[PDB]
């Protein structure tokens, strides 16, 4: 934002910004997310805020036998880490704000009863993410 | 010619018959006229399409009226020995409006009894569209004739400056069969009668002195003949325009004047030749329209009837001649008779009894 | 405006309307049944006529 | 013939309008609700009373659709005679209560956040 007359550092910021741009594009992918979720490991990353993975690849979140959603659904009860659980709640919130029949899929999976508990699960970061996910959940409702 | 075709729900048919006959049942103590009326009818088993028919039939009656009004405008246009008060209500089927309505029946020729009412409306639609096609074609013919006749009248209009000189130029003063002489048909004001006659002597050489003589007298000016040589015309006209003079070179040729006179003669003959069969065919259309219209109105009445009460054909048809400045009591007594029976509780909004306007 | 009896009268109004419509569809189906009865008679008899004529 | 939602204010006259369409033609379905929630249009608590004229034919059904649309009249409900409709409605109503308590806790979060922000 603050321009310098140092053309050298100008080109430096240029190539760094573009290179880290394609790097974050490479940290923005469906399959790496599937790998991370299958590893029982979740941490706030560009993947968890990767809007292209969220809106364009939501139909991909309907992976075979809904195993991705099943991993999330079983994490809704076996995940005893508040932060990983928060990430899962946010991801579910996205999957509901994008695809309403996926919403009804989750309703069939019974995740709403588990999520209700997160709306009142000690940690205040857990209240917030449960409330936000359900706020997404209440479209057409 | 205000009238109203009244329909009764028909609680007991004889009761409504008595309602539509007697002087007491006639409102205002029989200051108006209540004549009974009857027609054949038909059965309909679906009311959805019936109310559809009701709406399109209201629209249909509408343009139907528009069409015969246009007709009456054409009657006023032609004025073929017919005035707005003479033969205004042509006696269709030999009878006027009132006798026709009281005498009216379903047109068997136009349709049988059992023809479904929707199909009858379709037949009426085809007939009226056909009539309208004929009306616009006849209108085109009449417009062509009238415009041509107006052009013929305009041929004989205007002063002698711009009017056809067909009745004016004569050969005796108009010099033909001479490559030398040629007659300028000068236009000279009456106030300048002797003046320009005198000054035409010396406007140019190769001239005949003072040959300027009156041909035909108009109101403010008059055409006149001056004989002089052909190349004299150029200098003559130049010095004429210099002195504020008028010269018109109307060339003589007898055959086109004869042709125009025969043209206006034959167009007058075509005018009467069209006007005769035209008024006959228009009498035919007036009768046909008027008949189909009272049928349309009767059908629409029957439609409202079947809409506004129970299933049988309990219904009586009537004609009304309202009394002058007493329609208020007519309507009030009709309310007293019918509105309390309309429903246990109690215009476009409230309308316990049915009656629809007519004025030819 | 309408007691129970009068609303029932309107109900019977529509009953009679569907009486007539039911009769219309029933007699239409019957007339079409006889039409197809005749038509299929003609078609089958014509086809067997062709077969037998070929044989002979 | 499903009871709609009208605010009892133009019922005597909307009945007149329904009569001018067809005077006393079909069954009238009645209902009434007291002390209703704040309206979606203005937020008022005007009491509701409704009387509905309904037609089974297609054209007349569409005509009454036009009439009810020409006025502030809601005809959303589409019930069904079997009890399954009412059972699903009751389950939905449990979800409605869930939405109510969700609204409560969201407001709780809102107010605590605003107090935190305003403190500084």
């Amino acid at each position: 934002q603050q321009k310098y007359d140092d053309e050298d550092i100008s080109e430096d910021i240029k190539f760094l910004l573009e290179k880290l741009g394609e790097s974050v594009q490479d940290l923005s992918s469906f399959d790496e997310y599937s790998s991370e979720l299958k590893s029982g490991r979740l941490e706030w990353s560009p993947v968890h805020k990767s809007e292209k993975f969220w809106r364009e690849n939501a139909v991909r979140l309907n992976e075979k036998n809904y195993e991705l959603l099943k991993i999330l659904t079983k994490l809704l009860e076996v995940s005893d880490d508040p932060q990983v659980l928060a990430v899962a709640a946010h991801d579910v919130g996205e999957y509901v704000r994008h695809y309403p029949r996926g919403k009804r899929v989750i309703e069939q999976l019974g995740g709403k009863q588990l999520v209700m508990n997160h709306m009142h699960h000690e940690d205040q970061q857990v209240r917030y993410n449960a409330l936000l996910a359900v706020q997404k959940l209440m479209v057409h409702n | 010619t205000e009238f109203w075709l009244i329909s009764a729900p028909g609680e007991k048919t004889c009761q409504q018959t008595w309602e539509k006959l007697h002087a007491a049942t006639t409102k205002n103590n029989n200051l108006a006229v209540s004549s009974k009326f009857n027609i054949p009818d038909l059965k309909v088993g679906t009311l959805d399409v019936l109310v559809g028919l009701s709406d399109e039939l209201a629209k249909l009656d509408a343009f139907v009226e528009g069409v015969v009004k246009k007709v009456a405008q054409y009657m006023a246009d032609v004025l073929e020995d017919s005035k707005d008060k003479v033969q205004e209500n042509l006696l269709a089927s030999g009878v006027d409006l009132v006798t026709y309505i009281t005498r009216f029946q379903w047109d068997m020729a136009k349709y049988p009894i059992k023809q479904s009412l929707k199909n009858i409306s379709e037949i009426i639609a085809k007939g009226v569209t056909q009539i309208d096609n004929d009306l616009k074609s006849r209108a085109s013919a009449y417009n062509n004739l009238k415009g041509n006749l107006q052009n013929l009248e305009r041929k004989n209009a205007g002063s002698l400056l711009t009017r056809s000189l067909a009745e004016i130029v004569k050969k005796d003063d108009f010099v033909l069969d001479s490559e030398y002489l040629v007659t300028l048909l000068v236009v000279v004001p009456k106030l300048n009668h002797n003046d320009w006659i005198k000054q035409y002597e010396t406007l140019a050489e190769m001239v005949v002195p003072r040959s300027s003589n009156v041909l035909s007298e108009d109101q403010d000016s008059y055409l006149c003949n001056v004989t002089l040589f052909r190349k004299a015309v150029d200098d003559f006209r130049h010095k004429a325009r210099e002195n504020k003079f008028i010269v018109r070179d109307f060339q003589y040729n007898e055959e086109e004047m004869k042709a125009d006179k025969e043209e206006m003669t034959r167009l007058s003959t075509d005018k009467k030749k069209q006007f005769g069969p035209l008024v006959r065919w228009l009498k035919v259309n007036f009768s046909e329209a008027f008949i189909a219209w009272i049928h349309i109105k009767a059908l629409r009445v029957f439609v409202e009837s079947v809409l506004r009460y129970g299933l049988p054909v309990n219904f009586q048809a009537m004609l009304l001649q309202p009394n002058k400045k007493s329609v208020k009591k007519l309507r009030e007594v009709l309310h007293e008779l019918y509105k309390h029976l309309d429903s246990s509780a109690a215009q476009q909004e409230y309308y316990p009894y049915v009656y629809y306007k007519i004025d030819c | 405006a309408l007691s129970d009896a009068d609303v029932q009268k309107q109900i019977k109004h529509m009953m009679a309307f569907i009486e007539q419509e039911a009769n219309e569809k029933a007699e239409e189906i019957d007339a079409k049944a006889e039409e197809e009865f005749n038509i299929e008679k003609g078609r089958l008899v014509q086809t067997q006529r062709l077969k037998i004529m070929e044989y002979y | 013939f499903v009871a709609g939602v009208i605010n009892r204010e133009r019922i005597p006259t909307f009945e007149r309008m329904l009569w001018r369409v067809c005077r006393g033609n079909v069954f009238l379905r009645q209902a009434e609700i007291e002390n209703p929630l704040e309206d979606p249009v203005t937020g008022d608590y005007v009491h509701k009373s409704v009387f509905i004229i309904f037609f089974q034919g297609d054209q007349l059904k569409n005509r009454v659709k036009k009439i009810c649309e020409g006025f502030r009249a809601s005809l959303y409900p589409c019930p069904e005679t079997p009890q399954e409709r009412k059972e699903m409605a009751s389950g939905v109503n449990t979800r409605i209560d869930d939405l109510q308590m969700v609204l409560n806790q969201t407001e709780d979060h809102r107010q605590r956040v605003l107090q935190a922000a305003a403190k500084n």
